[PDB]
DNA sequence: ATCAGATTCCATTCGAATCCATTCGAAAATGATTACATTCGAATCCATTCGAAGATTCCATTTGAGCCTGTTCGAAAATTCCATTTGAGTCCAACCAATGATTCCATTCATTTCCATTCAATGATTCCATTCGAATCCATTTGGAT
DNA sequence: ATCCAAATGGATTCGAATGGAATCATTGAATGGAAATGAATGGAATCATTGGTTGGACTCAAATGGAATTTTCGAACAGGCTCAAATGGAATCTTCGAATGGATTCGAATGTAATCATTTTCGAATGGATTCGAATGGAATCTGAT
């Protein structure tokens, strides 16, 4: 009887920003809802994107246009950053 | 069981009063308390129907919190924490 | 044979690139998934997670408490303008509201 | 003897509740109201405790935000008091009615 | 190349109403309508399958979809003609 | 030989079956679903077209123009709900004037 | 010199425009406004004629519904006249601000 | 060009919406809100055009934009 | 209320013109037909899990009294903003020419999909340790009356 | 400007439920060697879009004149705030009863994967049309005034 969660990753990122601070189980729950909600918005918009342009594959280009569409303003810009960072760093080795 | 009757009266005048406070209302007209119960009833119906519809498609007799979650997300009220 | 490590490390992420790729596959979003998409996405999710967790940790240490509870999370979202837009239609369980009192209702 | 004039425990508890997260509607009445609304839609139903709690959080959030929009309607009409006329204007602009 | 619902909007138009023909911009509106509703139904159907971990969309999902999307009496007439059309198909 | 005639529909069951496959909705599409859907589409089309044609010659015009579609949609209460968040091009609005603003 | 008072041939033009579907905003001024707003986003852009038309349909439709909600706000305050304050209450309740 | 949206055109737009009397400050306030609206559409629309690697905004781009915003428009092909 | 004069619909024909509907040779799908791959209708068996109830404590809910103040009614003053003329201009609108830009192929390399086969990352369980949800109590307000 | 009484924080305190690590499984990344796609890469025609130019026509910006609606201002009717007593029934605890979920299997009936060979829908012009846009003649309603 075992299910998935984002708790450990939310947790790690918690110890990067605030190493002194904890997270309550209901607060962690709200965070899981957050990851899953945003995952769905991003992926749905990417899927619409590929479909409107008649392509069969979601690529980092789709995820990015998605992010530009969903996310407001400065949040969007900083997200495009950490993203394209992670992707180039991945493509090298 | 027992027969369920007139439970919209379990939403009291005080509870409606607190709900008006946390919403930043100084003074409440007397005709509000029933009108509140009007709209609450509507709201709670439209969710519960959808919730129960999910529960029926799953071919279950027990309404899960996820059925309420899908229900509200359908309504355009997205709720966090019960996933 | 060769010893693996994660794709999460090759992009330097705490978020699970592999898992995100799996869900992209099993969610019927497209027939195929470029290898760069789970990376960019796990980046956006880890970034947004991180921004939220900072603003919440601040509301938590302004209220003199060492643990993040949903109240803080609600404070974090509803004060930051862009998060407030991103989550405009979201409701946080146990969230509370922001203290606000219209000017006109204040003693004269 | 005492006590405070019209308006004073109004502002006092607005501050009181706005500072908390507690559910304002009493739990067990709300539970019945859900079981009644649900049963008279479909019968022989069961509810996970969590599922009711979810419904109550959603309902209270919905209602509080609506009271906000209402109070702005009163203040727009120059009054300090929320009237049914306000609630119906709030929900009409909200796209819940005409 | 490439597709429209126009021929079908027209057939159905004069089967219900021998009265009238259809203008191009009104035909556009009818097309955008068919397409929109198609998308709503099928999306709700896919979500339904997913929530329940089923890998295939059946008439059952389209049905629960319609009950969710369509209001009230419109919904019940839609569920009706849906099950009718399906049953006559099995013959 | 059609699936649409074998179901007694004008709407193209076959096309709907293709769209269900090529729309990324699920890995498989049951044989009954495109029929039920093409059905609900034909009905919704039909109810609309009926109200639209009646609206059309109640202004005594031999054609349904988007104006007629808007009158039909916005007068029927349930369709008005279904389409509340849609805007119909060339639609106009319904003639309505709040009373408080009428003469005398 | 027998001619009209405050407001009633206002009502008269109300029912006649309400009865038509005509695009009320002058078209090419609107097009210029679309092109200038767009270039500030990206330059060397061209517009399908249908795209400008679509944006005009959307723009006037939006404005129509907002004037409905505005007028309901004005009447709600016991006044008969739409004020900036009404547009703002309409758009704050609508969740646009 | 925001002043190309005239006082008459705003008035007619208020008429079809059934408004009796207009404040003087409205036309500018009107002109404000339109602008925001007209921006938010085009940005999204323009985003669609740039993903397509096209330099011409198709009416389908505006349709997708409006559908994203939650103002769904019928008759232009989607 | 009628009188008793301008406008303004508001309809009943009128003549053109901008389109719908019909007919017409091809891409582009749809339908069949074996032949797989698999999804999940059928079916016991285990266990969360809810459902109901019973009990006592006291937390709020209810009900009614007095009264302060905001809602509304009214009347007056102030002005913003309706209507129309005149006159000036910028919107239609018609092809009309040229050229960027989409868009359909058609190769080749690069990428993404499979499908087993092990190797870590992960996801319940106990198993302890520690924020903090309840209490009291002083001090700092903070109101409302002299 | 000042005294009273709660009330407002918020400092300090002690049970405890709610964390946050450690330990075993095991589900699932990750690897890696072929098997399909897909995305440009140049490569070319046809489009739609811009672009001016140059007539007429509404359509638009000001300016005046006063008719009404908005704000103001003041009374007055009164509805909702504020208070305290009366006990109800919510909250809380703990317990069991068995209906219903929900993991594990084991199978026909269903949907998929090709792959052809018919059938269809799209296209794109061409021959009836339905409506746009004038023209008045009369209600139709609006209006200053008997």
């Amino acid at each position: 009887s075992r299910k998935e969660s984002y708790s450990i990753y939310v947790y790690k990122v918690l110890k990067q920003v605030h190493p002194d601070t904890g997270i309550s189980s209901k607060a962690m729950g709200i965070m899981n809802s957050f990851v899953n909600d945003i995952f769905e918005r991003i992926a749905g918009e990417a899927s619409r994107l590929a479909h409107y342009n008649k392509r069969s594959t979601i690529t980092s280009r789709e995820i990015q246009t998605a992010v530009r569409l969903l996310l407001p303003g400065e949040l969007a810009k900083h997200a495009v950053s950490e993203g394209t960072k992670a992707v180039t760093k991945y493509t090298s080795a | 069981r027992k027969v369920l009757r007139d439970n919209i009266q379990g939403i009291t005048k005080p509870a409606i009063r607190r709900l008006a406070r946390r919403g930043g209302v100084k003074r409440i007209s007397g005709l509000i308390y029933e009108e509140t119960r009007g709209v609450l009833k509507v709201f709670l119906e439209n969710v519960i129907r959808d919730a129960v519809t999910y529960t029926e498609h799953a071919k279950r007799k027990t309404v899960t919190a996820m059925d309420v979650v899908y229900a509200l997300k359908r309504q355009g009220r997205t709720l966090y924490g019960f996933g | 044979r060769a010893k693996a490590k994660t794709r999460s490390s090759r992009a330097g992420l705490q978020f699970p690139v592999g898992r995100v790729h799996r869900l992209l596959r099993k969610g019927n979003y497209s027939e195929r998934v470029g290898a760069g998409a789970p990376v960019y996405l796990a980046a956006v999710l880890e970034y947004l997670t991180a921004e939220i967790l900072e603003l919440a940790g601040n509301a938590a240490r302004d209220n003199k408490k060492t643990r993040i509870i949903p109240r803080h999370l609600q404070l974090a979202i509803r004060n930051d303008e862009e998060l407030n837009k991103l989550l405009g239609r979201v409701t946080i369980a146990q969230g509370g509201v922001l203290p606000n009192i219209q000017a006109v209702l204040l003693p004269k | 003897p005492h006590r405070y004039r019209p308006g004073t425990v109004a502002l006092r508890e607005i501050r009181r509740y706005q500072k908390s997260t507690e559910l304002l509607i009493r739990k067990l009445p709300f539970q019945r109201l859900v079981r009644e609304i649900a049963q008279d839609f479909k019968t022989d139903l069961r509810f996970q405790s969590s599922a009711v709690m979810a419904l109550q959080e959603a309902c209270e959030a919905y209602l509080v935000g609506l009271f906000e929009d209402t109070n702005l309607c009163a203040i727009h009409a120059k009054r300090v008091t929320i009237m049914p006329k306000d609630i119906q204007l709030a929900r009409r602009i909200r796209g819940e009615r005409a």
